[PDB]
This record gives structure tokens, C-alpha cells and sequence, in this order.
């Protein structure tokens, strides 16, 4: 029979989902993007097409909804399946330290672990701390004598005999102390050189531990 | 395009973020200072900043014609979805 009316709607939908319609009807009649699709007066054989838009506001699931012509028997099935997932080449075996997979390009860190290779765990709060590498906010990080590991300074190994790189930010060492007859502090039989402050064995005194007590 | 990265840490989360990001795949693309973000970006972006073309991600919304009776067609269809991008396909009703 001829078909005065031809409302394309949908059951119910999530939240998630919208559909909107333009309706190109045999009238010279376009509607645009309209909540359902609707023509009045379909001829004998004659077609009339609906376009179908579909938006999702985030990842959904495999899913099913029907749209269906009023009055009419048949059905449109339209499964819904996410496009959110990249399709990547990665390898499965470093540089996560075995604390992680690469995928497309990164670190996937396991339960309890942080950073760009999956270098550091986690603690109560980390990578926070690293404004704790910075001895004050407009410094150079572990004094240009370490590297901010895990927002923390891990100091710079040296060659020098008896030289050891440490503070929260690099900053002391064990041998830039004041100097007495050749030795730093007066050797070790009077002081012992500690972040550029000589500290004396019991019996000597002074910057540099020249002296015995008086 | 249009491309707005927060907490961006894969290449999911970045596909997730809008229809206009996309995500650069190269190891090569990235420094030992630069966070993970950087990667997801808008193709323009990525592209004169060095990403090559074949290592762009950049999944897209499309519809599928599955089973193709008398006035309805098609009977069935199916759409992959992207966030924000609208996936369309025409339904044709018929009658006598
Ligand atoms: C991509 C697609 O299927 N869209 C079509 C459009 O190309 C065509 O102009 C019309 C037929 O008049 O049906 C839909 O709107």
C-alpha cells in the first residue's frame, strides 16, 4: 500500500549514544539532522533514504540497538563496537626494566611502578619530590653534580682518593675543606673534611685543625 | 585540528580524548625531558614536528554493511565508534 508516513525512530539508547537523521523524502523534501526520520507519502516502489548518524561520548561496549520504521515489520540491527584501541607493532621482551611492556612507542608500568621506563615504585604519595632535587626553586638539579633519580639526587661517582659526592642536592663533598701542611683539615691524624667545615679530632681546634687546645 | 591532552599516558587515553588527536608511535620521536603527551597531538602537529606518516595513530569512526528483507534495508549494520566522531550509513525504506 501506499505509504503516507515513514517515522524512522530507535528504542532506547544509553547516555552515551545519540542518533540524529536527515530524511531525503520523494517530495523535493530534505529534513536535517532531526531526533527521528520521518517522509509523508512514499510511492509505489518508490525509495526514500534516511542517513543515520551515530556519536559516542566515550568507549562503550559491543552492543546492540534497532531502528525501525512505525507500522512496518522490518528491522535495522546496528551492532555498536568501540574505536578507541590503537593498533600497534610492539616487542615483548630492558628498557621497562622488567617492570613493564612497550606499547606503541611507551612504557606500560606494572602495579606499583612509575616513570618513563619503568624505573621507580611507587610510594605513599614520588615524582613529586623532584622539586626536592632543586636545592631551592630557581637552582640547577643535585647541583650540577647529580641526577634527579625518582625525585631524588643520585650524586656523581669521582676518581679523586677520598672524595665523596653527597647532600640531599649534591652539594658537599669530602675533600674542599681549608688545607694545613699539605693535607686537607691537617690530615687525618687531626681533622676530618666534611661540606668545606673541618671537623677536629678531640685535642686540636681551628678552621683547619692547625692548632692543639689552649 | 583540534587536540586537548590532560593525562595522557597512552595511546588509548589519547584517542580517547577527542575525534582530533592522534598519537605518534616512533620511539625515535621523543627525549629523555619530554613527557609522554607530547605524542598525542593533531596530525599537523605531530607531522612537522618529525613523526612520520605510517607511525601516526589515528583510528576513525566508520560503518560496516553487514547482511544486506523487503522494505528496511539494510537488516544489519555495524559501526565502529570513535569518541566524539559520528559514524553514518543510509537506510533505504521501500514499499508497494
Ligand atoms: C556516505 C553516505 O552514505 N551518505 C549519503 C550521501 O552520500 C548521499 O548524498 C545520500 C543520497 O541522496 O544518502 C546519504 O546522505
Amino acid at each position: 500500500k501506499l505509504s503516507s508516513r515513514v517515522f524512522l525512530d530507535h528504542n532506547a539508547l544509553p547516555d552515551t549514544l545519540k542518533v540524529t537523521y536527515d530524511s531525503f523524502c520523494s517530495n523535493g523534501v530534505t529534513h536535517r539532522n532531526q531526533p527521528r526520520g520521518d517522509c509523508d507519502g512514499v510511492q509505489i516502489n518508490v525509495p526514500i533514504t534516511f542517513q543515520v548518524k551515530v556519536t559516542a561520548t566515550e568507549c562503550i561496549q559491543e552492543q546492540s540497538f534497532v531502528i525501525r520504521a512505525l507500522g512496518f515489520t522490518d528491522i535495522v540491527t546496528v551492532q555498536v563496537l568501540p574505536q578507541c584501541e590503537c593498533r600497534c607493532r610492539d616487542q615483548s621482551r630492558s628498557l621497562c626494566h622488567g617492570k613493564g611492556f612497550l606499547e606503541c612507542g611507551i612504557c606500560r608500568c606494572d602495579t606499583g611502578y612509575i616513570g618513563k621506563n619503568c624505573e621507580c615504585q611507587t610510594q605513599g604519595r614520588s615524582q613529586e619530590l623532584e622539586g626536592s632535587c632543586r636545592k631551592d626553586n630557581n637552582s640547577i638539579i643535585c647541583s650540577g653534580l647529580g641526577d634527579c633519580v625518582c625525585g631524588q639526587c643520585l650524586c656523581h661517582t669521582s676518581d679523586v682518593p677520598g672524595k665523596l659526592i653527597y647532600g640531599q642536592y649534591c652539594e658537599c663533598d669530602t675533600i674542599n675543606c681549608e688545607r694545613y701542611n699539605g693535607q686537607v683539615c691537617g690530615g687525618p691524624g687531626r681533622g676530618l673534611c666534611f661540606c668545606g667545615k673541618c671537623r677536629c679530632h678531640p685535642g686540636f681546634e681551628g678552621s683547619a685543625c692547625q692548632h692543639h687546645h689552649h | 585540528q583540534e587536540c586537548t591532552k590532560f593525562k595522557v599516558s597512552s595511546c588509548r587515553e589519547c584517542i580517547e580524548s577527542g575525534p582530533g588527536c592522534t598519537w605518534c608511535q616512533k620511539l625515535n620521536f621523543t627525549g629523555p625531558g619530554d613527557p609522554d603527551s607530547i605524542r598525542c597531538d593533531t596530525r599537523p602537529q605531530l607531522l612537522m614536528r618529525g613523526c612520520a606518516a605510517d607511525d601516526i595513530m589515528d583510528p576513525t569512526s566508520l560503518a560496516e554493511t553487514q547482511e544486506d528483507q523487503k522494505q528496511l534495508s539494510p537488516q544489519k549494520v555495524t559501526l565502529y565508534l570513535r569518541p566524539g566522531q559520528a559514524a553514518a550509513f543510509n537506510v533505504t525504506f521501500r514499499r508497494a
